[PDB]
């Protein structure tokens, strides 16, 4: 769906975590091949913004 | 019977005035920014400009 952030809009979704549960969150998807062949793009912001 | 000290009483502003000319004239104060953002006009929309 459209987030809409900062006045721009895409189709595109937007997730933010931890740098230790990222970990956990990819191996709890493992079992899930074709959603992680999906992921389009990481980018390791700062947390200040 | 006047002697060279004449000349002396001569004055030249002529090559002051040719030395103060500019050698290069500045359409802009400081020379443009030339570096287009990879998501392109978004930046702009941020800050509304």
């Amino acid at each position: 769906k459209g987030i809409t952030y900062d006045y721009i809009t895409s189709p595109v979704n937007l997730y933010v975590m931890n740098r230790e549960d990222f970990n956990n969150f990819m191996d709890k998807m493992s079992k899930y091949p074709w959603i992680t062949q999906n992921f389009q793009k990481i980018i390791l912001i700062p947390a200040t913004f | 019977l006047s002697p060279t000290a004449l000349f002396s009483k001569f004055n030249d502003e002529y090559n002051y005035y040719k030395e103060l000319r500019a050698e290069y004239k500045d359409l802009a104060l400081q020379p443009p920014t030339v570096t287009s953002s990879q998501m392109g006009n978004a930046f702009q929309i941020a800050n509304s400009i």
